Order: C-alpha cells, then sequence, then structure tokens
RNA sequence: AUCCCGUGUGAAUCAGCAAGGACCACCUUGCAAGGCUAAAUACUCCUGGGUGACCGAUAGCGAAGUAGUACCGUGAGGGA
RNA sequence: GUGAAACUAAGUGGAGGUCCGAACCGACUGAUGUUGAAGAAUCAGCGGAUGAGUUGUGGUUAGGGGUGAAAUGCCACUCG
RNA sequence: AGUAACGCAAACAUUGGUGAGAAUCCAAUGCCCCGAAAACCUAAGGGUUCCUCCGCAAGGUUCGUCCACGGAGGGUGAGUCAGGGCCUAAGAUCAGGCCGAAAGGCGUAGUCGAUGGACAACAGGUGAAUAUUCCUGUACUACCCCUUGUUGGUCCCGAGGGACGGAGGAGGCUAGGUUAGCCGAAAGAUGGUUAUCGGUUCAAGGACGCAAGGUGACCCUGUUUUUCAGGGUAAGAAGGGGUAGAGAAAAUGCCUCGAGCCAAUGUUCGAGUACCAGGCGCUACGGCGCUGAAGUAACCGAUGCCAUACUCCCAGGAAAAGCUCGAACGACCUUCAACAAAAGGGUACCUGUACCCGAAACCGACACAGGUAGGUAGGUAGAGAAUACCUAGGGGCGCGAGACAACUCUCUCUAAGGAACUCGGCAAAAUAGCCCCGUAACUUCGGGAGAAGGGGUGCCCCCUCGGGGGUCGAAGUGACCAGGCCCGGGCGACUGUUUACCAAAAACACAGGUCUCCGCAAAGUCGUAAGACCAUGUAUGGGGGCUGACGCCUGCC
RNA sequence: CUAUAACGGUCCUAAGGUAGCGAAAUUCCUUGUCGGGUAAGUUCCGACCCGCACGAAAGGCGUAACGAUCUGGGCACUGUC
RNA sequence: ACACCAACGGCGAAAGCACUCUGCUGGGCCGACACUGACACUGAGAGACGAAAGCUAGGGGAGCGAAUGGGAUUAGAUACCCC
RNA sequence: GAUGCCGAAGGCAGGGCUAGUGACUGGAGUGAAGUCGUAACAAGGUAGCCGUACUGGAAGGUGCGGCUGGAUCAC
C-alpha cells in the first residue's frame, strides 16, 4: 500500500551494521579492497552504516 | 488407534530446516516449502538390542511417514519405536533374535525365515539399519535362498538379492487405507508442504523446453522434456555398471 | 628444428651425449637433468635541490576557504 | 425397525479453503487529479476477511545467477 | 506575470495584554472539530528537534512580537524497568579435518546469534526540562556477615523437569460501567422546580483461606444422565513411600499409603494524621499557604484472569540453560575449610533513560491530503471495536478580505414521461434492520435460498409472561447505518493467484486423472571438486511430462 | 417426378475423422436459411449442416454450485435522455 | 478348471451344487406314543435369495475370447474358415 | 351520520391441472410395380430360439450362459 520510493524505511541499526558495518567488511577479501579503496580515497567515512555495541547510538 | 501421549525422549525438534534448499542455499529439490510444523521420532530400524521381550504399549501418529509407529516397552525399561505391524494390537509381545518363533513384529535374520513370508523392513547391509519396505502397507515376499545370498520380490516388483545375515521383520506395514484418502482441496496439499507446480507448457521459452508459442502450445519438441533438456519419456537413468548390477536379477514391471 | 608441459613408455657416461631449422653421414661447437650472484635498464605515494617560449581562480590537482568536505546513494560509488 | 443390521423424526454437538460484516489485506467501476496535495493518490462505491490468511522482528537465496499458484513478472522509482 | 497557485469543504468570533508595528503572539469568554483518534504510552528510527533567556538577516508558501529557525546557557540519576555480566532457534563463523590455479568452498566440536526461555518493586509526593530511576512509606532478589547443625563438598558425568498446536463452547471471576445510599455545595434574573451539581479513591507485597466453580475409577437404585441420595468395591486422584533386574537417581515391573485436590478471586494486614469535594486566607492576581465531610450497596459485565481447564479435530503442534534429583568414572579443593538450614544485621556490576513517535522531528527531495509493529478501550442509542452525538484528553487544518457572472468540480432537488440516452442502464436512483407468513425449475441431495413474493413495526394504557384496547403523524428500523431482483446463454467446476505504476481474465493454480523414470552408495538438482539437497525419507515413497472437480467417454494410423 | 444417395467402381496413402458437437472465443462468402424474442433485431436463444479450416487427455460432450467474468432480455427505479 | 468314477444316479426353495480333507451349519426322510392339542392351508402389499452378461473399487491374468487387426473365400463379406 | 368485524366482483403474485399451437426432429401404418441385400421357414445352406454385451448400411454377426419348440445318427 505504500509507494515505490519507500524503498528506504526504518530498520534496525543493527540489522544494518550487521550487513554494511565494519566488522562485516573485514572478513571478506573483496571488502579489504574496499578498505583499502576509500583510504585511498582518503574518505572521512570507512563505513557509513555502523554501530556502536553499546553507547549513545546502541541497538539493544 | 491416535491418541496423543507426552513426549517421551525419542520426541525431537532437531532438523534440517530449509526444505529443498542445499549448501549454496538454492532450491534443489523443488515444491518444498509452507506446511506445518514438525517433530522428529527416533524411530528403531536396526531393532538391534537383541534376546529381550519388548511390548506394545501403545499406537501413535507420525507426521514424518505414512505408516504408524509403535511405542514399545521392554522388561529393561528402554523405551523404542518400531513401525507399526498390519494387524498388531495393544498389549501384543514382539522380540528379535536368531533362534525366534515367526509371527507379526518379530525380527530376525533371512538364514532362519521360513520361504514365501511376507517381510517388511529389510537391512541390504549388516547394522547398517533396516531400508526396504518401510512405507504403508508395503511387503516383500521372500521367494528363494541360495549359497550366501537370499532373494526377495520387493513391493515394486524387482525381484532382487540380498545379504542371508541382514535382518529383517515379518509380516506387513499397517496403516494400509492411507492412499484410499482423498485430498478434496487445495489446501490440504499445502498443509503437507507441497507447494503447487507450474506445467512446462505454459511458462516462456527461457524458462522451460516447452516454451511459449502463440496460442496454446502442443509440445513442438519432437519429445517431452525435463525441465533440464533432456526426454522425459522411457529413458532409463539408472546407473549402467552401479556395483548393485550383479544383485538385481528381473526389473520391476 | 630449438624451448617448455599432461598421459604412457623409457636410454647412454667421454670408445659418451647434445646442438648446428625434418632426417643420415662427416666435421665444428658445447657439456642438460644442483644452486647463488653487483652494474648498465624500468618507475614516482614521495624527499632535497634546480630550471619552465607551463596555468593564474570556467585555468592549474577533484580541492588557492569545512575537499574527498557539504550534499546524493541501502551499498559499491558519485562529488560541487 | 428386525433376532442380527438397514431405515427415519428428535435433541445434543459445533464441521466448514461456509455465509453477512469492521479491523486488516487488496484493487473491480466511476469521478476528480495530469506544470498533481501525491513520480500511481483522494472521493464514492467494490473483493477476501479461520485461511492456499495478515503482519512484526532476525535471517537465507545474487546476475552465464536468484525467485516465480508463470505476467518475462520481481530482484532498492532501473530487468527479454 | 505581478499571471497560476498558497497543499481538503473541522470555523471561527470578539474583548483585553505585550509591542515601533497584530486576521496570524499570550490570556479570557463564547462557538466548532476528533474521540477504536486528530487521545495517552511504548518499539524502531531521528539526534538535542526537549527546557530557559535573547534574536527576528535567511528558513516558515502571507504575517510574525512567534517557531521544530538562529545565538547563548541548562537538561536524561535505576540491585528490581529494557538489553549486557544467563540459555539456546533460524542463521552465521568455524580449531583441528576434506577438497580447491590463488582468493577461497564444504564441514565437526566450539563460539556467536532474540523476535523466544530464565530472572527481583509498588503507591503517593516533588517537579522550568527526569522519575517503577530523586524523596517518604511498606516490599523483594543475589551475594557477604555472624550464631547453630553436620562432615567431605566442587565440577565432569546419569536423569526428572523446563517443553510448547488449532478450533469450540460452557463455567467461576474480576477490570470497568450504571444506578441507589451516604456527604458536601447549590438558586444558575423565565411558567414551574431541587427532580440539580460535585465527591464516594487506594498499589506491589505478606499472612490467611476456597464453593453454587473445576477435577477425583466402577456397580446397583432413582433425580432428564447432570448438580444429588444410600450402599459397596480397596488404590481407585492430586500426592507420597517401598522393593526387584547389570540397576544411585531415573525408566520399567510388582506391593503399599492416601479422599481430597486445583486456582483465579475473596477476607485481613499493607492503609492513614495518605488522597480528595469543598472551606479559609494571600494574590507578582501566575500560583500559593492553611483546615478537611462521607469514603458503602445492588444490578449489568468482558475480547482480560483461572487455562497448556476442559471437549473435539488432523495438518500432530522449538532447543538449551537456570531448576529438582543422583552411585560408580575423572579432575580439583579440603578444616574452623566447605556445604545445610531459620532468624538477624550489612552489601548493591556496566549501557539506554531528554523530546517526537495514527509524526512539521521516522519513511515519502517539501512544515507533502501518503506509509509506519505493539499497548490502554468511558457515555447514550446499537448485534458491534459499524454508525451518529458526546466525556477524558487534544485541536480550529501558517494566506486573508470581499463580490455571488460565464464555466469546471464536490453535492441537494426537480413538473409530464421513464432508457427514448449510450458502444453498453456507464453514473445515478431504487432496495435495505428485525419478527411473521410463504418459497420454483434444477441438483453432485450438500444446495438453489435472505429464492421470488407478501404482511407487521411509533407512543401509550390493560392481560399473559405473545394477545387486546387507545392515540398522534403525510410518513414509525421516521437520522446515520442498511441486499435491487428475475429469465437466458458462452467460458472456467469451486475459495484462491497474477502483469508494483494502462490488462484480474476465459490466463495460472487446484483436488482428481494418466504416462515415464527411480531398489537406496535411488533417480533428479546444485557444485571445478569435497560435498549439499532429495531424506535423518524407502516404491501406499521420491523425480519429471501432459490433462484438469463430478458424470458419460476416450475411435482409427 | 424432380431431386438427393443407403449401394457399387476407381485412385492414393502409414491410415483416411468413429462417438459426440456444429455459422461456434472456430463460418471465409455471411446480416447463411428457418423459427422465436422486438412496432422495427448485423447482437441474443433454438434448430438446419453446404464443418473455407470442430473432434476425443495440446481431452470430446454434458453439468448442480460459484464469478468486481463475457453476452441477450424483463420488472422496480431513476435528470441517462 | 477338476479326466475315469458319471447313471434314463444324489441333494437343493429356485438359481445351482462333483479332485481330496477337516471344521461351523440348513433342511429331508424313517421307527417308536414320549409330549402339545387345530397351533392349519394360502398370501394383496412387504422381505430375502436369484444363471450368464454388465458396472463401481482393489487385486489377478495361463488358456479361451466379444471388440480390433491381418490372411483368405466371395460380385461384395463390416460373416462363416485361419493367424 | 360516522366507525369496527366479516365481506362479492376487481387487483397482484407464485402454484396445480388441461386446451390449442410451434421452426425442426424421432419412430409407426398402409401404399402392385423402386434400391440394397437374403435374416427366417428344409440340417433354410454357419441348427433355431430366450437373456445380455460389443460391432455392423440394413436384415444381422460373434462372445457368454441357458433351453429343444433341434435335424442327422445313435434305440
Ligand atoms: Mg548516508
Ligand atoms: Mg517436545
Ligand atoms: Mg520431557
Ligand atoms: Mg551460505
Ligand atoms: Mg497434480
Ligand atoms: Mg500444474
Ligand atoms: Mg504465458
Ligand atoms: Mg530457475
Ligand atoms: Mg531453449
Ligand atoms: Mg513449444
Ligand atoms: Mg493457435
Ligand atoms: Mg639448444
Ligand atoms: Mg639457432
Ligand atoms: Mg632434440
Ligand atoms: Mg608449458
Ligand atoms: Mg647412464
Ligand atoms: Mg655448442
Ligand atoms: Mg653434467
Ligand atoms: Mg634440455
Ligand atoms: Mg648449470
Ligand atoms: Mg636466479
Ligand atoms: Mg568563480
Ligand atoms: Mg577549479
Ligand atoms: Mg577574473
Ligand atoms: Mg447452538
Ligand atoms: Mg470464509
Ligand atoms: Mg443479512
Ligand atoms: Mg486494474
Ligand atoms: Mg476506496
Ligand atoms: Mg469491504
Ligand atoms: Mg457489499
Ligand atoms: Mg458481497
Ligand atoms: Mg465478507
Ligand atoms: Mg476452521
Ligand atoms: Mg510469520
Ligand atoms: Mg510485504
Ligand atoms: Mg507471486
Ligand atoms: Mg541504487
Ligand atoms: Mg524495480
Ligand atoms: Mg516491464
Ligand atoms: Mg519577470
Ligand atoms: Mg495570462
Ligand atoms: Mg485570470
Ligand atoms: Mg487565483
Ligand atoms: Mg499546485
Ligand atoms: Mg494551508
Ligand atoms: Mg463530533
Ligand atoms: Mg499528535
Ligand atoms: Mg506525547
Ligand atoms: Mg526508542
Ligand atoms: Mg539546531
Ligand atoms: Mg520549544
Ligand atoms: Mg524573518
Ligand atoms: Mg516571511
Ligand atoms: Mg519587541
Ligand atoms: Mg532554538
Ligand atoms: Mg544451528
Ligand atoms: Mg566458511
Ligand atoms: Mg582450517
Ligand atoms: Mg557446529
Ligand atoms: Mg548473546
Ligand atoms: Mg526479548
Ligand atoms: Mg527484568
Ligand atoms: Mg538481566
Ligand atoms: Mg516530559
Ligand atoms: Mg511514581
Ligand atoms: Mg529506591
Ligand atoms: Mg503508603
Ligand atoms: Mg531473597
Ligand atoms: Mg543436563
Ligand atoms: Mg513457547
Ligand atoms: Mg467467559
Ligand atoms: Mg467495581
Ligand atoms: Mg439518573
Ligand atoms: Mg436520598
Ligand atoms: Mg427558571
Ligand atoms: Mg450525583
Ligand atoms: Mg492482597
Ligand atoms: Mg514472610
Ligand atoms: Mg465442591
Ligand atoms: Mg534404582
Ligand atoms: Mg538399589
Ligand atoms: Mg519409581
Ligand atoms: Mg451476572
Ligand atoms: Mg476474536
Ligand atoms: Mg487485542
Ligand atoms: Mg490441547
Ligand atoms: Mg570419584
Ligand atoms: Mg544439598
Ligand atoms: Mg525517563
Ligand atoms: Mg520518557
Ligand atoms: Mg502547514
Ligand atoms: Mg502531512
Ligand atoms: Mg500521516
Ligand atoms: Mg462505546
Ligand atoms: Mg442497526
Ligand atoms: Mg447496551
Ligand atoms: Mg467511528
Ligand atoms: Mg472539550
Ligand atoms: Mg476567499
Ligand atoms: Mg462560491
Ligand atoms: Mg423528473
Ligand atoms: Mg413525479
Ligand atoms: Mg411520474
Ligand atoms: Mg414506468
Ligand atoms: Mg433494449
Ligand atoms: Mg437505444
Ligand atoms: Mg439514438
Ligand atoms: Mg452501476
Ligand atoms: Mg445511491
Ligand atoms: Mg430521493
Ligand atoms: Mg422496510
Ligand atoms: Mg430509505
Ligand atoms: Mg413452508
Ligand atoms: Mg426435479
Ligand atoms: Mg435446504
Ligand atoms: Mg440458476
Ligand atoms: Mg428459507
Ligand atoms: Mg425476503
Ligand atoms: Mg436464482
Ligand atoms: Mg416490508
Ligand atoms: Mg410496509
Ligand atoms: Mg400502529
Ligand atoms: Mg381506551
Ligand atoms: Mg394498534
Ligand atoms: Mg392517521
Ligand atoms: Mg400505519
Ligand atoms: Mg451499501
Ligand atoms: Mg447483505
Ligand atoms: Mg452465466
Ligand atoms: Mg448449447
Ligand atoms: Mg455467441
Ligand atoms: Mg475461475
Ligand atoms: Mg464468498
Ligand atoms: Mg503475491
Ligand atoms: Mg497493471
Ligand atoms: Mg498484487
Ligand atoms: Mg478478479
Ligand atoms: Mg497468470
Ligand atoms: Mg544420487
Ligand atoms: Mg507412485
Ligand atoms: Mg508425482
Ligand atoms: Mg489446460
Ligand atoms: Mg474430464
Ligand atoms: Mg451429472
Ligand atoms: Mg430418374
Ligand atoms: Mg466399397
Ligand atoms: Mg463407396
Ligand atoms: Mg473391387
Ligand atoms: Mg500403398
Ligand atoms: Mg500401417
Ligand atoms: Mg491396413
Ligand atoms: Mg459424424
Ligand atoms: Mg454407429
Ligand atoms: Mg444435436
Ligand atoms: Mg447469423
Ligand atoms: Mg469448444
Ligand atoms: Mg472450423
Ligand atoms: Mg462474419
Ligand atoms: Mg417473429
Ligand atoms: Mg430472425
Ligand atoms: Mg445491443
Ligand atoms: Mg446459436
Ligand atoms: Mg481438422
Ligand atoms: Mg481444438
Ligand atoms: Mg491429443
Ligand atoms: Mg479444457
Ligand atoms: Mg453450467
Ligand atoms: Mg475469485
Ligand atoms: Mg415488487
Ligand atoms: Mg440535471
Ligand atoms: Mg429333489
Ligand atoms: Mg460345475
Ligand atoms: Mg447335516
Ligand atoms: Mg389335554
Ligand atoms: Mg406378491
Ligand atoms: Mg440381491
Ligand atoms: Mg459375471
Ligand atoms: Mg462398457
Ligand atoms: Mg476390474
Ligand atoms: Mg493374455
Ligand atoms: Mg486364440
Ligand atoms: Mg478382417
Ligand atoms: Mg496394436
Ligand atoms: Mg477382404
Ligand atoms: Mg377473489
Ligand atoms: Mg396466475
Ligand atoms: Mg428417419
Ligand atoms: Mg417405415
Ligand atoms: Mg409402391
Ligand atoms: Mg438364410
Ligand atoms: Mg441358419
Ligand atoms: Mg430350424
Ligand atoms: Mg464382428
Ligand atoms: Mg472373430
Ligand atoms: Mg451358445
Amino acid at each position: 500500500k505504500a509507494a515505490l520510493c519507500l524503498t528506504k524505511r526504518s530498520r534496525s541499526r543493527k540489522s544494518l551494521a550487521r550487513t554494511h558495518g565494519f566488522r562485516l567488511r573485514m572478513s571478506t577479501t573483496s571488502g579489504r579492497a574496499l578498505l583499502k579503496r576509500r583510504r585511498a580515497k582518503g574518505r572521512k567515512i570507512l563505513c557509513t552504516k555502523t554501530n556502536p555495541s553499546s553507547g549513545k547510538r546502541a541497538s539493544p | 488407534q491416535v491418541k496423543s501421549n507426552p513426549r517421551n525422549n525419542l520426541i525431537s525438534g532437531q532438523r534440517r530446516c530449509g526444505k529443498g534448499r542445499n549448501a549454496r542455499g538454492i532450491i534443489t529439490a523443488r515444491h518444498r516449502g509452507g506446511g506445518h510444523k514438525r517433530l522428529y521420532r527416533k524411530i528403531d530400524f536396526r531393532r538391534n538390542e537383541k534376546d529381550i521381550y519388548g511390548k506394545i504399549v501403545t499406537i501413535e501418529y507420525d507426521p514424518n511417514r505414512n505408516a504408524y509407529i509403535c511405542l514399545i516397552h521392554y522388561g529393561d525399561g528402554e523405551k523404542r519405536y518400531i513401525l507399526h505391524p498390519r494387524g498388531a494390537i495393544i498389549g501384543d509381545t514382539i522380540v528379535s533374535g536368531t533362534e525366534v518363533p515367526i509371527k507379526m513384529g518379530n525380527a530376525l535374520p533371512l538364514t532362519d525365515m521360513p520361504l514365501g513370508t511376507a517381510i517388511h523392513n529389510i537391512e541390504i547391509t549388516l547394522g547398517r539399519g533396516g531400508q526396504l519396505a518401510r512405507a504403508a502397507g508395503a511387503v516383500a515376499k521372500l521367494i528363494a535362498k541360495e549359497g550366501k545370498s537370499a532373494t526377495l520380490k520387493l513391493p515394486s516388483g524387482e525381484v532382487r538379492l540380498i545379504s542371508k545375515n541382514c535382518s529383517a521383520t515379518v509380516g506387513q506395514v499397517g496403516n494400509v487405507g492411507v492412499n484410499q484418502k482423498r485430498l478434496g482441496r487445495a489446501g490440504s496439499k499445502r498443509w503437507l508442504g507441497k507447494r503447487p507446480v507450474v506445467r512446462g507448457v505454459v511458462m516462456n521459452p527461457v524458462d522451460h523446453p516447452h516454451g511459449g508459442g502463440e496460442g496454446r502450445a502442443p509440445i513442438g519438441r519432437k519429445s517431452p522434456t525435463t525441465p533440464w533438456g533432456y526426454p522425459a519419456l522411457g529413458r532409463r537413468s539408472r546407473k549402467r555398471n552401479k556395483y548393485s548390477d550383479n544383485f538385481i536379477i528381473r526389473r520391476r514391471s
């Protein structure tokens, strides 16, 4: 019943960083190539989706 | 006939979960999925515990096979499940061993079975556990025995040699009228976790060898075909030289 | 031909063996199936000097100010 | 009712991919809208509504692929 | 082009106040809207938007003294609430192991992983911004401390338990509500009247306790079997004890003891000098200090509780830890060391906590007529969580003012006719609830069927527990709500599914039918391989192809 | 008697379309012809068969129930006219 | 499916019933007074059984054999005959 | 005078029964002479008949069971 454009919904930050998070890029080889690549371009943030396990941004 | 007991230690929840998905997670065996949660009953197919006197306490439903299953006790207090033989009634006594009476539910090697008997739950391999004739109403006659080898006629009609030292059980497998059921509606299939099947002729040419012709397709294929490109009808798939071949005599008709 | 590999067969030790663009003779040249070694050569994320018929804010690096920033993208990435 | 059984009112019982209808899921007709209030909506009606139902959270399957009650449909407004 | 528009048709109005300036900011009085939300709260998300003071450049579809905007300064307090220090599901990673040009793939123990198991707190008060967190009351878990009592305890291991569906209705109850009774106030400028207006509240927890409830075998006699009454039977229920086998506990077999048991709720403490109608006094006229009456009963009644309690059904309904029990085997520790108990004192890990959350703060590029899990569920009518009008609570839609042309849109009505309209009765109109009478062809005997078609219906008295009499109205389910139906035919049996955003169908599915493959190291599918699925299945099963309920059939080559 | 062809001859094939249905979601010529329904009917219903080019699991022919299906007619009702 | 036995023989209400055996059971007849003392005969409706063919569902399938096919025979042969 | 109950035609609606008629179609009967065959009566040229199923232009044919209302031979 929701419009096509709604692809990004409200999803638990926990779930996202279990997908695009830091500790996941570190697992695969291709991810490590990712991080070398981003460091080369020199981005301020390596992993956009990430998340404190506990803290102010924590998802329980 | 069917009355639910509490749970004996024989009933667990551990199992494969995705039905028909392999390691890669791909659907391999098609059409499964959906359907009621089930628990695994640990059957005793081996019946390997010898020379103690077992007693049928109850008869119970099993979701996993279409036969019935019996809770049996012993004097030792161990409890097993066995496949329910046909005509067996609560209070009955069964036993396995070498020198044993021949009656319903008793289990013995093929050395000791009088020829012409009707058997179920048949090991092809010593101590591997019983394999052949485990479904409802399934039964196999022991026709002849010679040398180290005994001959059976399997419920498919196929006549085949096995080892004379492999255990088996007398009596045909119970719950014979199960295929006399008529499901009556779609839902009734879905309850069994069998999903709907699409006919080949219907799908697009990319999806399947009988692909969309204009209106309705006769199969122009010079032959009826698998989803994967092999002749659908009467092409024998048995591995040509498979080790079993010396054993197999007449083929099911 | 020479060179190097899968499957299979499988020699000769200097009175030998290989090469000399199928192959054989003759001559010439060389000694496979064990290793290791500097220089002359390639390159610029850079460091220190130097020069420039190179740019001068739409140019020169994407960036002479928060520049891989703001912002956009679930993400790889785009990007003033 | 006959000796067994069949046959027939009665009560009890509460089956059903039963019926009517909100929530909820849909999307049949019309009108409006078309530099929209909105990159698919509002309005009045309309279909299912104990099931082959709806949904939440956390997962799986990935592009010579996946998934498909099969439309070349769907796979982040992108899919021969 | 100074044109279209200013984001719903809930609706504003006036008097004051502040101010350089007010349709828009504040307050008061009316009026209007929502009320299964447009209310209150919590998950996710956002990230400081929350509160105070200052500001009015830009933002705000106008304004602006105001703001979710800008500047400064604050604000989130936990043994018990939510996660972590506990346990496992799907799934993930995976020591060794197997395979693979490399990267890596599979996979065992292990370890992760909540949306589930386990586990202890409530009432009132304070309060610019927090409160099951701070304060006062009573509570409760886990440790430590002492006294006493024992001597082996701890882990590994063996076990019991934890532990589980759907549907259905009947109970027994509370939560709520309504009416009485009690208490206090009341004169609301009208013909009458006190028939009026407010109050009647209390939690977790601890002690007690359980019948008209529910369960507790059979046999005879009756009450309709039932709720019951007399007798008898000897484990015949929760619940305990013993024995036997290789046998601690357990399971299993034999013997024995027990008529009660179950649990919501209830009584009492907690609990009153709490809370509170009013009363008194101050007004910075915002709010504040002071004293406080009564605090019970009946009838409605849950979708909540007992309750995994029953009864029935087939499609047969998670694991592990804490927990209870326990010998041998192994490891480790051992005396004022450890364990066991009832009191008593003491002791108290991280992280979230603001605000919004049917949203101007999340998701839709917007302060966007949209999307977004869960919880709580008042009144009158009503079968109802529908509808209509209201309470609590929250709002008046961030452009107005006029005028009342054509025309377009959302709506009401229309004389005579009644489908003549049109591609087509498209859209409208009509019908409608309840009770009663009546109800066809046809049939797979289930249906068709609410067939069709007809009558009745308000308000009063009277009778029986529906009937008679009266009386208004043009009209009585008087609003809202709320089926048009009949006769034919094609296709498809049917409920379903489908082209997100131009096609919902005659397409797909289906129960059923039939052909073929496949004897388990199965066929088939995926992988280079290892292996995975099929399947912890076994021919009454698993693949695949065509057809498509039921009926009659399925010819020749 | 006009007609038609149960009946025979011949040709060719692997064999030459049986039951049932039929101007049909199939019919070109074609608004076939006839009957009905209408004051008037290229649609509709029943039937004929001359099936351009139905037909037996790409199922044939029936069929109660069912359908936001397609298609014809009728009562009620109406600013559709 | 049951040669010989088999017969112008036996039993059955009729249909039918035969290699052999055993078990459960229906009748029939005969001889006695042992007994009841008219309890009888028939039968509308109604019931049960009822060769063969046929049909529904599941098995089973040697011979025979509708249908069907081929070979002949025949003017023709959708028949007789054969496979 | 008004009004209540009951009240005939009249109205509507669905029923039961029957009358007439209807495109087309199924069979029946009588028509000297037409077509195709020759099933039946003789052992009717394959004995006939009854029930039944399959098939054939048509009389029929065959199968399965039954009977003699069967001839020939057996006496
Ligand atoms: Mg981002
Ligand atoms: Mg269990
Ligand atoms: Mg258990
Ligand atoms: Mg994986
Ligand atoms: Mg099927
Ligand atoms: Mg299908
Ligand atoms: Mg298609
Ligand atoms: Mg695929
Ligand atoms: Mg292809
Ligand atoms: Mg094709
Ligand atoms: Mg076609
Ligand atoms: Mg060389
Ligand atoms: Mg050279
Ligand atoms: Mg060479
Ligand atoms: Mg090479
Ligand atoms: Mg050598
Ligand atoms: Mg050389
Ligand atoms: Mg050398
Ligand atoms: Mg070499
Ligand atoms: Mg060398
Ligand atoms: Mg080197
Ligand atoms: Mg510039
Ligand atoms: Mg530049
Ligand atoms: Mg310049
Ligand atoms: Mg009832
Ligand atoms: Mg339903
Ligand atoms: Mg109704
Ligand atoms: Mg549509
Ligand atoms: Mg709507
Ligand atoms: Mg609806
Ligand atoms: Mg409706
Ligand atoms: Mg409806
Ligand atoms: Mg409904
Ligand atoms: Mg149900
Ligand atoms: Mg779910
Ligand atoms: Mg969804
Ligand atoms: Mg789909
Ligand atoms: Mg994208
Ligand atoms: Mg897309
Ligand atoms: Mg497309
Ligand atoms: Mg201009
Ligand atoms: Mg203009
Ligand atoms: Mg203008
Ligand atoms: Mg304007
Ligand atoms: Mg606009
Ligand atoms: Mg507005
Ligand atoms: Mg209102
Ligand atoms: Mg709000
Ligand atoms: Mg709030
Ligand atoms: Mg939150
Ligand atoms: Mg800010
Ligand atoms: Mg504020
Ligand atoms: Mg401003
Ligand atoms: Mg402004
Ligand atoms: Mg000012
Ligand atoms: Mg601010
Ligand atoms: Mg797991
Ligand atoms: Mg791995
Ligand atoms: Mg490893
Ligand atoms: Mg593991
Ligand atoms: Mg964890
Ligand atoms: Mg949780
Ligand atoms: Mg807790
Ligand atoms: Mg905790
Ligand atoms: Mg607050
Ligand atoms: Mg509090
Ligand atoms: Mg406290
Ligand atoms: Mg207190
Ligand atoms: Mg405690
Ligand atoms: Mg354990
Ligand atoms: Mg559970
Ligand atoms: Mg109740
Ligand atoms: Mg109360
Ligand atoms: Mg009152
Ligand atoms: Mg009073
Ligand atoms: Mg007054
Ligand atoms: Mg009062
Ligand atoms: Mg209490
Ligand atoms: Mg206590
Ligand atoms: Mg009692
Ligand atoms: Mg013991
Ligand atoms: Mg002992
Ligand atoms: Mg015990
Ligand atoms: Mg009551
Ligand atoms: Mg409910
Ligand atoms: Mg609820
Ligand atoms: Mg249960
Ligand atoms: Mg020990
Ligand atoms: Mg202890
Ligand atoms: Mg807080
Ligand atoms: Mg809060
Ligand atoms: Mg606004
Ligand atoms: Mg909005
Ligand atoms: Mg909204
Ligand atoms: Mg209400
Ligand atoms: Mg109503
Ligand atoms: Mg009420
Ligand atoms: Mg409402
Ligand atoms: Mg109010
Ligand atoms: Mg205006
Ligand atoms: Mg106007
Ligand atoms: Mg009019
Ligand atoms: Mg009128
Ligand atoms: Mg009129
Ligand atoms: Mg009219
Ligand atoms: Mg008309
Ligand atoms: Mg017209
Ligand atoms: Mg006209
Ligand atoms: Mg309409
Ligand atoms: Mg209307
Ligand atoms: Mg009207
Ligand atoms: Mg009415
Ligand atoms: Mg009305
Ligand atoms: Mg009646
Ligand atoms: Mg009838
Ligand atoms: Mg009925
Ligand atoms: Mg009908
Ligand atoms: Mg009725
Ligand atoms: Mg009616
Ligand atoms: Mg009808
Ligand atoms: Mg009426
Ligand atoms: Mg009326
Ligand atoms: Mg009246
Ligand atoms: Mg009177
Ligand atoms: Mg009256
Ligand atoms: Mg009147
Ligand atoms: Mg009236
Ligand atoms: Mg309606
Ligand atoms: Mg209705
Ligand atoms: Mg129809
Ligand atoms: Mg027809
Ligand atoms: Mg038609
Ligand atoms: Mg359909
Ligand atoms: Mg329905
Ligand atoms: Mg779907
Ligand atoms: Mg579409
Ligand atoms: Mg859809
Ligand atoms: Mg539809
Ligand atoms: Mg489809
Ligand atoms: Mg395999
Ligand atoms: Mg099968
Ligand atoms: Mg299958
Ligand atoms: Mg089909
Ligand atoms: Mg069929
Ligand atoms: Mg039928
Ligand atoms: Mg002539
Ligand atoms: Mg001829
Ligand atoms: Mg001819
Ligand atoms: Mg000829
Ligand atoms: Mg030929
Ligand atoms: Mg041929
Ligand atoms: Mg031929
Ligand atoms: Mg024909
Ligand atoms: Mg015929
Ligand atoms: Mg016909
Ligand atoms: Mg025509
Ligand atoms: Mg057709
Ligand atoms: Mg045709
Ligand atoms: Mg035409
Ligand atoms: Mg006419
Ligand atoms: Mg006509
Ligand atoms: Mg028309
Ligand atoms: Mg027609
Ligand atoms: Mg054809
Ligand atoms: Mg066809
Ligand atoms: Mg075919
Ligand atoms: Mg069909
Ligand atoms: Mg039909
Ligand atoms: Mg439907
Ligand atoms: Mg009417
Ligand atoms: Mg008008
Ligand atoms: Mg006789
Ligand atoms: Mg015989
Ligand atoms: Mg006898
Ligand atoms: Mg006498
Ligand atoms: Mg008679
Ligand atoms: Mg009979
Ligand atoms: Mg027969
Ligand atoms: Mg037949
Ligand atoms: Mg049969
Ligand atoms: Mg045969
Ligand atoms: Mg023969
Ligand atoms: Mg022939
Ligand atoms: Mg053949
Ligand atoms: Mg011939
Ligand atoms: Mg009359
Ligand atoms: Mg009439
Ligand atoms: Mg005729
Ligand atoms: Mg005639
Ligand atoms: Mg004549
Ligand atoms: Mg003749
Ligand atoms: Mg003859
Ligand atoms: Mg004769
Ligand atoms: Mg014949
Ligand atoms: Mg023949
Ligand atoms: Mg005969």
